[PDB]
């Protein structure tokens, strides 16, 4: 796994109040995150199946 | 079907005088049913549909309906800071919601 | 600016279609509030998939006919006006070019006996129309000015009552549709046409709720 | 949007079924409030096991018949429009393609005498309908464009009055049932249909409480 | 949901609210519906201070108006997975000569299969794959409703023969009783084969229990009337 598949990370999750859209009744929060992954050389690695 | 013209003419003892015809007696019979559902409020009116903006009332939002929609049909609200509509089934007899 | 609140389709509240009065020449605007019908149908409001159709229930077919000419840019164009008024009875022909409905990007002078000369403005190519009035009866003469290269296509001979191509709109926040209603100067007073509107709403996942209504446009002179 | 509060079946409070008005072409929505009947039966509320059925008590069978065709993607399709209207008497035929119910992914060049051609939109695979009108009689002509490999199935020739496949929803928190009621543009005014609804409740343990009611759809012109 | 306050057996206040026409209470039912009925023994069992009610209720159904059905019922048998075929023309011996409008109501169709109505009293029941049990569907031969029951056998030997559920029935075990407030609940089911206009009589024998274990039995009756349109 240390060479068959990689997982990239840029920024962890974030939480930001959204002033605007909050119409004085329902205060609305917003969250998000960025990340990713990709398969490297997919010769190291096999799958068992029935 | 509510008031047959035979009962009124026999109650008021006015059936042999042509001065009270059927048309003038009809205008009378319409004047006693518009004031019966207006001093006591039993809605002797036919089905009407009102488009009506509601304006906020107080800190907790009293909403008084200007036409009392039936008893339990859900009145829908939209616009004015409300991003998505919602229904509301009101009081039968009263409009203070 | 007309304003109609359409029926709410709730089993609740002379002719069928509502009325709209128009005078030959005007270009008015109409509003319709679909709030009473689409607000309980909680979705994404309305959509710009509306369609119109104009049908005539009384036409009184026109007396004079129209005509189409062709010319290039800058070159003077000449034409007659006598072969456009089929008169079953014998009567004089008081040719007239209304100053109100004259050309837009040119100039024309009326002859004494069914003559006119449309000299287009310098450096102008496109389509230009002007409405004549033969003995009270009104028609149109459409000429296209070509940039001398090959040719130009045929214009569609605008109808008595039309709805413009793309000037409609809709605000899904208040459930209101706006469109334009323009009447040709050749419309004959006393006639009646019928306009039909198919409005389609949308639910949360993308399905459709259709709604159809009609309006009776009665072309009457003087409002 | 319609609304009906159903009877709670307690031995308590002209015709039997409720009244539902409809206009040819519309697609409306109906709400039913099963609260009065299922709330005393305290359980897990309602379940999505509703069943519908449409029956006709007045039909006036259609004058013009429907038809079906086929063509490959990108390929133009031609067909006839005259062998679909067997006329009893001998009279003329004024074919017409209603603009409000034309095709949705192409255009139709309706000829002069029951002839037409259908050019499907570029790179489009599916089914497409359009509603012709022969002497006022309305019938649909279904065309299924194939993605050039083999074929697509044959659609079921939508009924005059129908309920869509899956657009129903039941709120178990407020005991309210919603569905869509679409009426074909081929519906004939004056006819009466009958829609029966079988809604199933559920107890805490997993048994059923059935409930049946009916509605009388009266297809009337101008709402 | 029906509700009934039973008479307290006090020799008085048995009028309460009664526009007298019969003895047994009235219950209106519509063919196909399955409702739940409530009865409150609080007025009769609370003075009898003891261990309240018990789960020893006994029901009985007898009809005072039958109007015997026109179309008979039938039975079908087939193994698991194998398609079944059957005829629907023998089930309607008609006295007069008239056509046979076979119809299958989509509301009372099968539950684990599908049925394709043929041209003349023929139908194909293809039971659901990987399914074994009993399944019915309610036909309608020219207005007269009857049920056709089919049992798919798990290919080993056979399955038994179900008892052809009656017009009106009370389920086997779907009742309950709350001794803290003396209220009995049960379910009242009416098959889609009941004829509108008939009236059946339902008798309920409810027995209480004292502080030591003796019995206080109570008997009352009800008149269920099969009426169309609720």
């Amino acid at each position: 796994w240390k060479t068959a598949f990689y997982a990239v990370e840029k920024r962890p999750m974030f939480f930001e109040q959204y002033e605007g859209g909050s119409s004085a009744w329902c205060v609305k929060y917003q969250f998000g995150a960025e990340d990713g992954g990709f398969v490297g050389c997919c010769e190291h690695g096999r799958i068992l199946q029935i | 079907t509510l008031l047959p013209l035979q009962t009124i003419r026999e109650h008021a003892k006015c059936d042999d005088n042509p001065r009270v015809t059927d048309d003038l007696l009809k205008l009378y019979r319409e004047a006693a049913f518009e004031a019966a559902e207006l001093y006591t409020g039993l809605s002797f009116t036919p089905e009407k549909t009102i488009v009506e903006p509601i304006r906020l009332k107080g800190r907790r939002g009293k909403i008084i309906l200007s036409a009392t929609p039936i008893a339990g049909r859900p009145v829908v609200f939209y616009g004015g800071g409300l991003g998505s509509p919602l229904e509301l089934i009101p009081r039968p007899g009263s409009n203070v919601l | 600016m007309y304003f109609f609140s359409v029926d709410p389709r709730n089993g609740a509240s002379s002719c069928c279609c509502e009325s709209i009065s128009a005078r030959p020449g005007e270009v008015n605007g109409v509003m319709v509030s679909y709030a009473a019908w689409s607000a309980p149908l909680r979705g994404h409001g309305l959509t710009n998939k509306t369609t119109f159709e104009i049908d005539g229930v009384s036409v009184t077919p026109p007396k004079v006919s129209n005509a189409f000419g062709r010319t290039k840019v800058g070159v003077v164009f000449e034409g007659t006006l006598s072969d456009l008024f089929p008169n079953p009875e014998g009567e004089q022909v008081e040719y007239e070019i209304s100053e109100l409905n004259g050309p837009s990007n040119g100039v024309v002078e009326l002859g004494a006996n069914g003559a006119f000369t449309y000299t287009p403005g310098a450096l102008f190519t496109g389509v230009d129309r002007f409405w004549f009035s033969i003995n009270g009866n009104i028609g149109e003469y459409v000429i296209s000015v070509d940039p001398t290269t090959s040719e130009l296509p045929q214009p569609p001979f605008t109808t008595p009552v039309y709805v413009p191509a793309a000037r409609r709109s809709v605000d899904p926040r208040t459930h209101v549709l706006k469109f334009v209603l323009g009447v040709s100067p050749a419309a004959i007073p006393g006639d009646v046409y019928r306009l039909t509107v198919r409005q389609v709403a949308i639910d949360c996942d993308g399905n459709e709720f259709v709604h159809i209504s009609c309006y009776d446009i009665s072309i009457g002179s003087c409002g």
